[PDB]
This record gives structure tokens, C-alpha cells and sequence, in this order.
């Protein structure tokens, strides 16, 4: 690599990733709602209902940063959690925080590859192994994530914009082992939460070539007594 | 990081607890006094639940120290809001921000 894109980079997993990318002396952009004062540069979204606003506003951003330079990859990994059946008081505010958080960021980077991306170069997309299920308790969530596994496989297809011989791949975790969650979740099986290095040393292999997926792979990530497997999903 | 300066006490008594819904009326103003943004201008009240992540530190720190019906002055240094970046647009490079922000429920 030299050059990645973290769609997300104050995240607790995009924050792990801009660390490990400026120890490697790569430049890294975060995009985000507030800055990561350890990237090289960032951009940040602003708060409005408006899809077409954010989203135009994101891609102009971008494309003064980068100019005519093209990134080896775009590591999407934006997305929350919030929960509910579809009887909750609380299901359409949540819904549409997930759909902002998952549906609206995927969306704006898959096009942000089409623009910028090098060839053979990564996008990363942030599913979740729930939603290859109903999730009857966490309606927005599983919805907004099943979207995003539909979409992978849309840019995997002939004419999708992508470049030549890049790759989006979505990754399908469970539970990442972080700070909120061990203190939301205190009684928990840490060890089957997938430690952050883990995907950020996959990333890292991803980017570089090594043992690289099939464009619109579909990546289980799940943590069994400390020790993470990958397994392809089929849509 | 956060100053929290009153302008008109609250109850004293009911103060937000993580998981709480916290239901705001706020201006946000540059260092110089320059409003950049009011829900009252909206009509409408900000809502923000306080440990998920939803708002800057100055907020996040600030809003919890407060009572139901207090009227409160915060100054947030720029690390506990947009830091050095800022909000190009809205708020400049490593801006001071002043919020008048009243606490008017919890849900
Ligand atoms: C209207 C604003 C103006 C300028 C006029 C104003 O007056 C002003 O200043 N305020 C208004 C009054 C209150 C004071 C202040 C304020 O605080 N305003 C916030 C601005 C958002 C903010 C800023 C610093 C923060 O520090 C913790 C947290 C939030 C607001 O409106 N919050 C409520 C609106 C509903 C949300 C958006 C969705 N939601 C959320 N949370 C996270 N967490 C992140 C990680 C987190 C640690 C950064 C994540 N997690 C996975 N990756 N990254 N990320 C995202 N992204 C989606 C977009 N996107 N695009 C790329 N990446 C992403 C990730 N969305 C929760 C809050
Ligand atoms: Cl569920």
C-alpha cells in the first residue's frame, strides 16, 4: 500500500486501522463526523437528513483532497448498533440511524471507488453475519447490513463503475472486542469477540495482495476461544 | 476542556444517567460570539442519549454535569470538539465553541 481511504476513521475499528496504517508510513484519510487527529488529513460529514447533501458534499471533499491521485484502498467501516423489533416506539429513529450509518456511508464509498481507486486496489464494505438471517430484534440493523451485503455483490458485477481488477468485499463479523463493548456487555465470552488487530492485519494482507478474496466475497469473521476464522458466505 | 458556567439553576436534583434520552434547546457560537447554529431556530429540540458516542466531548461531559431545567453557559476547547481540523464550513480551525444549552427533559 501507500495510500488508504478510512470511511469511519474515528471508529473503534477505524481508529485501530489509522494507527496501524501511519506506522507502516502509508497516508491515511479519515472521513468521519469529527477528525482523527492521527491521520494524515480529514474530512468531515456533516449532519443533515439530506442523502444527496452528504453525500455530494463528502465526494467534493474527497476529490480536492486526492486531486488526480488515486488510493489503494477504501476501508468502510462505519456502522453502529442499535437495536428493536419492529413493534418498538423506538424502531424508526433507529432505522434511520442505521441506515445513516451503514446503508448512506457504503453507498457514498462504493462510489468513492469508482472515482478513486486504483486498479487492483480494495473497497472493504461493513456487514454483519446477523443479517444473512432475519434479525427480528434489531430490524434496522439487520436491513441496513443486509443491503450492504447486496451491494457488494452489485459491484462485483460487469459494468458496476469499479475499476479494473479492484475488489469490494464485505466483512461479516458478530462482536469486535472493544472498550464500549466490554463495558456495555461486562459479562460477556470475550473470546469470541474478534480482537481489532485481527482485521486490521487482514486488511493489511487484503490491500497488499495476500490471500485477497473474490470481488463481492462475502467474509464471516468469527471468534472462537481467541482464535479468528474467516469463512465465505454465499448470497 | 469543558467549562460549565450557570445561568439559571435547574432542579438540583435530577441529573442524566447513561442510557437516558437528553432533551435540549441549545445556540452554538464561535469564541467571538458568532451563532452558528440553534434549535430553537427549528422549533424543535435536540435529542442525544448520553454514553453511545453521539456528540462532541464537551457535550458529552458537559450536559451530564447539568439538571433537568437548568439553563447552562459550556466553553469547549477545541479538543473536546472539532480539534484542529474543525468543520470547514461551519466551524474553523481549532475553534473555542460557547454553547447556551438548557436541559429541558430526560426520556
Ligand atoms: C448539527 C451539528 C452542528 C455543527 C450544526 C452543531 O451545532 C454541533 O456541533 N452539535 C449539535 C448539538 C450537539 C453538539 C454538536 C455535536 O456533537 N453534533 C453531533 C455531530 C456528530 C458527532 C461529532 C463528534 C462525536 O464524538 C463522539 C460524536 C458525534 C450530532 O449532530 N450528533 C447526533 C447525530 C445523529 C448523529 C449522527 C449519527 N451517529 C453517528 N455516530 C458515530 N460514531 C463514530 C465514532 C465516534 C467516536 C466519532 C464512528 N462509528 C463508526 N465509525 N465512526 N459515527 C457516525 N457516522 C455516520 C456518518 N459517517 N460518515 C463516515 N463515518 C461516519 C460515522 N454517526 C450518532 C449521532
Ligand atoms: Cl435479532
Amino acid at each position: 500500500a501507500r495510500r488508504v481511504l478510512v470511511y469511519g476513521g474515528r471508529g473503534a475499528l477505524g481508529s485501530r486501522c489509522v494507527q496501524a496504517f501511519r506506522a507502516r508510513n502509508w497516508w491515511v484519510a479519515s472521513v468521519d463526523v469529527v477528525e482523527n487527529e492521527e491521520a494524515s488529513a480529514s474530512i468531515i460529514v456533516k449532519m443533515t437528513d439530506s442523502f444527496t447533501e452528504q453525500a455530494d458534499q463528502v465526494t467534493a471533499e474527497v476529490g480536492k483532497l486526492l486531486g488526480e491521485e488515486k488510493v489503494d484502498a477504501i476501508l468502510c467501516v462505519a456502522g453502529g448498533w442499535a437495536g428493536g423489533n419492529a413493534k418498538s416506539k423506538s424502531l424508526f429513529k433507529n432505522c434511520d440511524l442505521m441506515w445513516k450509518q451503514s446503508i448512506w456511508t457504503s453507498t457514498i464509498s462504493s462510489h468513492l471507488a469508482t472515482k478513486h481507486l486504483k486498479e487492483g486496489g480494495l473497497l472493504t464494505l461493513a456487514g454483519a453475519k446477523a443479517a444473512l438471517d432475519g434479525t427480528p430484534g434489531m430490524i434496522g440493523y439487520g436491513m441496513a447490513k443486509g443491503a450492504v451485503h447486496q451491494l457488494c455483490q452489485s459491484l462485483a458485477g460487469k459494468n458496476s463503475g469499479m475499476p479494473p481488477g479492484a475488489a469490494a468485499i464485505a466483512v461479516l463479523p458478530v462482536t469486535l472486542d472493544t472498550p464500549m463493548n466490554r463495558k456495555s456487555m461486562p459479562e460477556a465470552d470475550f473470546s469470541s469477540w474478534t480482537p481489532l488487530e485481527f482485521l486490521v492485519e487482514t486488511f493489511h494482507d487484503w490491500i497488499t495482495g495476500k490471500n485477497r478474496p473474490s470481488s463481492g466475497s462475502l467474509i464471516q469473521v468469527v471468534t472462537t476461544e481467541g482464535r479468528t476464522e474467516l469463512t465465505p458466505a454465499y448470497f | 476542556g469543558v467549562q460549565v458556567e450557570t445561568i439559571s439553576p435547574g432542579d438540583g436534583r435530577t441529573f442524566p444517567k447513561r442510557g437516558q434520552t437528553c432533551v435540549v434547546h441549545y445556540t452554538g457560537m464561535l469564541e467571538d460570539g458568532k451563532k452558528f447554529d440553534s434549535s430553537r431556530d427549528r422549533n424543535k429540540p435536540f435529542k442525544f442519549m448520553l454514553g453511545k458516542q453521539e456528540v462532541i466531548r464537551g457535550w458529552e461531559e458537559g450536559v451530564a454535569q447539568m439538571s433537568v431545567g437548568q439553563r447552562a453557559k459550556l466553553t469547549i476547547s477545541p479538543d473536546y470538539a472539532y480539534g484542529a481540523t474543525g468543520h470547514p464550513g461551519i466551524i474553523p480551525p481549532h475553534a473555542t465553541l460557547v454553547f447556551d444549552v438548557e436541559l429541558l427533559k430526560l426520556e
